[PDB]
DNA sequence: CTGCCTTCAG
């Protein structure tokens, strides 16, 4: 079967740079590809078809060449408002099959998170629960890990995490990391770490608090 | 101008089929293959198959035979898609798209989408609680344990929104969670109240909840 | 079995 194999996952650019996003495909597939934009929220839209043809509409600073199993999309000097994702997609008979995407993200200057830790409310507590919130908000680039610790353990289980999309004005990112135990088991432990690691420091930031404190 | 319009959003018990619609003008829908590709949550595209509304003529993914039927009318210029015997797997944004004039080229207009959702939860509003604190301050509130999506959550009735990051929501046991946080000058509170807005219209329920230092 | 063809046209 034919498999879109796209390159780069994410790439990072400028406004008024030129990209270039890559498509291979398993076997040889003529001219037969074709390039959609999707924007975060949105229905993907159309660019190229037949390897090179612009879709109707598709400004001009969009173009697509190669033939047989490589293929690129070229963003000639990007626009604010190509910021999105980008899937190759062979129409070559079917199975249709699409690239994994390209996530084209808007380039800044690196900012550390700022960490921020919550222990559970008497709200929580009173009904048996106990969430332990981590906020890492307003870092940059994207790449990031939380460890939890309690009493200096390490601490997988009853995490959940979500992460923000890159913000549209500041171009940051931003995360919460919830760590989930009962009242019974949040009561057995005293401390309780959120350690977050990230490029702009080679120590992790590490926020924490006491609950007998 | 070509335009799909499709059938609403769907929240579907496991077990259950679900039938959604794809109505199309501004082209002549009989000339054109119509296709349906599925997309999770923050995942990529899947081809799902295609439907000849010249002739009924269906092609499948492999992978959707038994699970997807495709169908159209002429007389109304609807393709539609029904799914069956539904599970978790199944939860994603569905999308019809207009195909080639031969149906072997490449597929062009997109539909907005429908989003099913598939869960056995029932209606459940969420419960709120305040994330105080144990030069700018964070605070926030964890809303937790609602069906379905989605939740409002305002600061300050909106009179806050700077500093503010409310997150995706994530499913707990089947049932959502999600935080969110704002970040204002420590000459502003707690000497001045932030109270979180959270309204959850399906139950048609509002919360609000201020937060008080510890 | 379920073919062939790649953009304004069976």
């Amino acid at each position: 079967e034919l498999q879109m194999t796209q390159s780069p996952a994410s790439l990072s650019a400028s406004v008024g740079e030129t990209v270039t996003i890559t498509c291979r495909a398993s076997e040889n597939i003529y001219s037969y590809l074709a390039w959609y934009q999707q924007k975060q929220g949105k229905s993907p839209q159309l660019l190229v078809y037949n390897a090179k043809t612009l879709a109707e509409g598709v400004p001009s600073r969009f173009s697509g060449s190669g033939s047989g199993t490589q293929f690129s999309l070229k963003i000639n000097s990007l626009q604010p408002e190509d910021f999105g994702s980008y899937y190759c997609q062979h129409h070559y008979g079917t199975p249709l099959t699409f690239g994994a995407g390209t996530k084209l993200e808007l380039k800044r200057a690196d900012a550390a998170p700022t960490v921020s830790i919550f222990p559970p409310s008497s709200e929580q507590l009173t009904s048996g629960g106990a969430s332990v919130v981590c906020f890492l908000n307003n870092f940059y680039p994207k790449d990031i890990n939380v460890k939890w610790k309690i009493d200096g353990s390490e601490r997988q289980n009853g995490v959940l995490n979500s992460w923000t999309d890159q913000d549209s004005k500041d171009s940051t990112y931003s995360m919460s990391s919830t760590l989930t135990l009962t009242k019974d088991e949040y009561e057995r432990h005293n401390s309780y770490t959120c350690e977050a690691t990230h490029k702009t420091s080679t120590s992790p930031i590490v926020k924490s608090f006491n609950r007998n404190e | 101008q070509v335009k799909l319009l499709e059938s609403g959003p769907e929240l579907v018990k496991p077990g259950a089929s679900v039938k959604m619609s794809c109505k199309a003008s501004g082209y002549t829908f009989t000339s054109y293959v119509m296709h349906w590709v599925k997309q999770k949550p923050g995942q990529g595209l899947e081809w799902i198959g295609y439907i000849n509304p010249y002739n009924d003529g269906t092609k499948y993914n492999e992978k959707f035979k038994g699970k997807a039927t495709l169908t159209s009318d002429k007389s109304s210029s609807t393709a539609y898609m029904e799914l069956s015997s539904l599970t978790s797997e199944d939860s994603a944004v569905y999308y019809c798209v207009r195909g080639g004039y031969r149906p072997y080229y490449a597929m062009d207009y997109w539909g907005q989408g429908t989003s099913v959702t598939v869960s056995s939860a029932k209606t459940t509003p969420p419960s709120v609680y305040p994330l105080a604190p144990g030069s700018m301050v964070t605070l926030g509130c964890l809303v937790k344990g609602y069906f379905p999506e989605p939740v409002t959550v305002t600061w300050n009735s909106g009179s806050l929104s700077s500093g503010v990051h409310t997150f995706p929501a994530v499913l707990q046991s089947d049932l959502y969670t999600l935080s969110s946080s704002v970040t204002v000058p420590s000459s502003t509170w707690p000497s001045e109240t932030v109270t979180c807005n959270v309204a959850h219209p399906a139950s048609s329920t509002k919360v609000d909840k201020k937060i008080v230092p510890r």
